[PDB]
């Protein structure tokens, strides 16, 4: 499954 | 609201107490009641709600998805109505989140964004709530167009008032993406903007700085990795 | 009850699916709806019952901890009553939770319980949802005594109907260990019960087929874990 | 801090 936009870590 | 009554800034305190804590639907709630006082979120705050209901509608995605997947091997093998009356309950969790996020954009944080930074990222969270619809949609092209053309408007002011690096124009441009491959059928789409969006923010990465060019390379790593999913 | 109209047989299904799709706020909330059927529960189903709640009261716990600890940084250091109101928040939803669990285990399943298997299950759930209120006490001598009581009837029922390997029985004395080291200020206490529970379940290991061996050997190395950390 | 008694794997 494609990857989506992360939150910042 | 059950949050009327807390001040704004205790609600924004105790947003980031519960990020802290990994309690994020309350951490969700914080920030609807923040949202709810009327006035425009900084960029913070922003990030914080977004923080907050994509944990919350990330396990309920996840979810979803092992029930659903039950579900369709069920139905290939012995039967009841279990599985699709627990998968429905999941479900209809799930968009009740996306519409409560949806509705907090409508009423009234898109209308009253005016910079590039608060009204691309409320149109790329439009899109993103409306494409987790369309995630369990099976109505699902109204809900594919609805989706579509917000991360539209939000992608024509990027490419206008924004950098090739900006982080929130590099997460839009990586989620229009998935939504071309993942909801659109349309692969190819979603590798053409990916290619383009990835090699114009290579060519922009000499004018940022250490700080700035960590953010944007971190975002462009996700491009790069779809793409190899993709090819 | 919102499940009194759920037969007891789907019930016990969707926690199980509840349990594959990590939502354990559903399971549990089946598994309260199963035991208010008013049937005594199998094996299966009391450890469908305590895996719902330990993690349920899992995550409330962590969160509690890491609220208390940010509470006690600011209280040696600036100021407002936010970390302090809603450490008291996530604190009143635990007290909640092993209030409910308690209510279970009082009406009715200890006194139906007879076998050893069940009514040591029971009593040691009663000790451990005694303990995390105990964990969060400040009254606090009452509470530590509700739990003691709880698992030494469990030890003594334990001790005389089931062999040192038992899987319940192992986790009863690990949980008692704990009790001892971290709530009852009895480091000793705890260091000599985890001791002579390990060497007296080595010696029953002989009797065990391998599927047991494994399951009972799990354990014992929790207890070996401790004695580690403890001296 | 303690190890306690854990749910089956
Ligand atoms: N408490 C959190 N999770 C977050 C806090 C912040 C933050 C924002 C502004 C100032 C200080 C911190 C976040 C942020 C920033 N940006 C944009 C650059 N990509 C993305 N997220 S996220
Ligand atoms: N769906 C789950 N998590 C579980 C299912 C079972 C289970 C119980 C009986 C038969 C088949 C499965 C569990 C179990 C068993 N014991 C006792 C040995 N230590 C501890 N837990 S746990
Ligand atoms: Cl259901
Ligand atoms: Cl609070
Ligand atoms: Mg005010
Ligand atoms: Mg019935």
């Amino acid at each position: 499954r494609s990857l989506s936009e992360r939150l910042m870590q | 609201g059950a949050m009327g009554s807390m001040e704004r800034a205790s609600l924004i305190q105790k947003a980031k107490l519960a990020e802290q804590a990994e309690r994020y639907e309350d951490m969700a709630a914080f920030m609807k009641g923040a949202v709810e006082k009327g006035e425009e979120l900084s960029c913070e705050e922003r990030n914080l709600l977004s923080v907050a209901y994509k944990n919350v509608v990330g396990g309920q995605r996840a979810a979803w998805r092992v029930l659903s997947s039950i579900e369709q091997k069920s139905n290939e093998s012995e039967e009841g109505p279990e599985v699709r009356e627990y998968r429905e309950k999941v479900e209809t969790e799930l968009q009740g989140v996306c519409d409560t996020v949806l509705g907090l954009l409508d009423s009234h944080l898109i209308k009253e964004a005016g910079d590039a930074e608060s009204r691309v990222f409320y149109l790329k969270m439009k899109g993103d709530y409306y494409r987790y619809l369309a995630e369990v949609a099976t109505d699902k092209k109204r809900i594919i167009d609805s989706a579509r053309s917000a991360y539209q408007e939000a992608m024509d002011i990027s490419k206008k008032e924004m950098p090739p690096t900006n982080p929130i124009r590099l997460g839009l441009a990586l989620n229009f993406s998935v939504f071309h491959y993942e909801i659109a059928n349309s692969p190819e789409e979603a590798i053409s903007l990916a290619k383009t969006t990835f090699d114009e923010a290579m060519a922009d990465l000499h004018t940022l700085s250490e700080d700035s060019y960590k953010d944007s390379t971190l975002i462009m790593q996700l491009l790069r990795d779809n793409l190899t999913l993709w090819t």
